[PDB]
């Protein structure tokens, strides 16, 4: 809609804050996965025998 | 002068609740940080990677 976003550039940048906060909300997932698992230098691996 | 006052308190309301989200982040930043203080510089950690 043509009119209707016209109309809604006529309000603030509120629109430029709430996807500033959902992008920094999904970005804090991926570092919520990093620091839990990603804990180890090298991939180590099982001997055959077990 | 009624929407301007609208849109001006939705702005600031908008602003106090994302300051207060920030500072509730910071002061668990702040209470780690003092955890630090305690447990590290006032003595010997036992616990790994603390």
């Amino acid at each position: 809609s043509t009119e209707c976003s016209n109309l809604l550039l006529q309000y603030g940048s509120f629109c430029t804050q709430l996807k500033r906060a959902l992008t920094g909300i999904a970005v804090e997932q991926d570092k919520n996965t990093q620091e839990v698992f990603a804990q180890v230098k090298q991939i180590y691996k099982t001997p055959p025998i077990k | 002068i009624d929407r301007l006052i609208t849109g001006r308190l939705q702005s600031l309301q908008t602003y106090v609740t994302q300051q207060l989200i920030r500072a509730a982040e910071i002061r668990a930043s702040a209470n780690l940080a003092a955890t630090k203080m305690s447990e590290c510089v006032l003595g010997q950690s036992k616990r790994v990677d603390f």
